[PDB]
């Protein structure tokens, strides 16, 4: 039992590397698109409000 | 497509504006196909009258 949990948590980790892969290229790509899209959507307001 | 239809709802004001005033937002007397139209109204007056 005590190997099989060792199995358990050495496959583990892969898991966890492909999470920080994940969320580096949320932060490098996803999010500073987002921004742009945000922007956009500030201007059609005023563009409503005129 | 929100800029050009501020363009139109200033123009279709105008359409409005034709009636009851015969100048538009700017001052200048209406001159087009709702001033010809009055104009014929005018000729069909005197027509009547003679």
């Amino acid at each position: 039992a005590t190997k099989a949990e060792y199995a358990l948590t050495k496959l583990k980790l892969s898991n966890e590397s492909v999470t920080y892969c994940t969320a580096q290229y949320n932060l490098s790509s996803m999010l500073p698109q987002q921004l742009l899209m945000l922007k956009n959507q500030t201007t059609q307001v005023a563009e409503q409000t005129k | 497509l929100t800029t050009e239809q501020i363009n139109m709802t200033k123009e279709q004001k105008e359409a409005q504006r034709a009636q009851t005033s015969d100048t538009r937002t700017d001052g200048t007397r209406v001159a087009g196909s709702v001033g010809k139209q009055k104009e014929l109204y005018d000729q069909q007056i005197t027509s009547y009258k003679r």
